[PDB]
């Protein structure tokens, strides 16, 4: 026998990255829409 | 005259309001970009975690 | 006095304006910063997937 | 009337120092997030760089 | 023979990581322009 | 003799990254005080 090698997950981490970034820009285009009441 | 002033005043007083919601709503997508970097960053260490305690020890090992 | 009212409130609305080309300027910003952690993430999803489909396999190839 | 109007005034720019001097601490804070994403991105070059540059040509040596 | 070891490439990203701060620095320097203009 | 393998260390640029991002915190609530002010 030898030893395996667990796979690498980092799926987690990327995904509540991308979920950030998504609010960032949904966040932008809400201060966006108040600067355009103006 | 007065009048103008007024209104010119009231107008202001309004754009303001939204200046102040618009800097609190990037003030909130800065926060969120934060968590974004800090998620990265966990990520990015548990790749160089992976990589010196479970990769380079398996290389050597494959060796024998 | 009304004068004195209306003058400020002029140089109020010309500040005004220069906040929001502000602002405007700094979501632009917020923007590309979004954009630079989009491509680093991706950057480390492929990181990942290269370490777990390329470089693993091959550890345990080294052993046969 | 003119004391209404400047009362609203002076109210207004006293805000308009307030926003200028927060998008000026947005501005900080946007700034500190750009030089963490370069120092992220330089340490997934370091990454990269390991990879290719030590743990690849470890593996090949493992068959020999 | 043995199985070749293809080298990981992530330079496209990195490059457009770089260009994007960059940007986003000479967003930040407009934006202090107009406050400037207060 | 077989080759030895340096560990990986990028340790100081992940501190960085930190300090970075603590700094940025520091720095909106600094804003949300003067946007309080109104
Ligand atoms: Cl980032
Ligand atoms: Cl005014």
């Amino acid at each position: 026998q030898i030893l395996s090698i667990d796979p690498l997950d980092i799926s987690q981490n990327l995904a509540a990255v991308n979920k950030s970034l998504s609010d960032a820009l949904q966040h932008l285009a809400q201060s966006d829409t108040y600067l355009s009441a103006i | 005259t007065a009048a103008v002033a007024l209104v010119k005043a009231n107008e202001n007083a309004a754009a303001i309001l939204n200046l102040k919601n618009a800097i609190q709503k990037t003030n909130a997508a800065v926060a969120d970009v934060v968590q974004a970097t800090q998620s990265l960053g966990t990520a990015v260490q548990a790749v160089q975690d992976h990589i010196n305690s479970v990769v380079s020890p398996a290389i050597t090992a494959a060796n024998y």
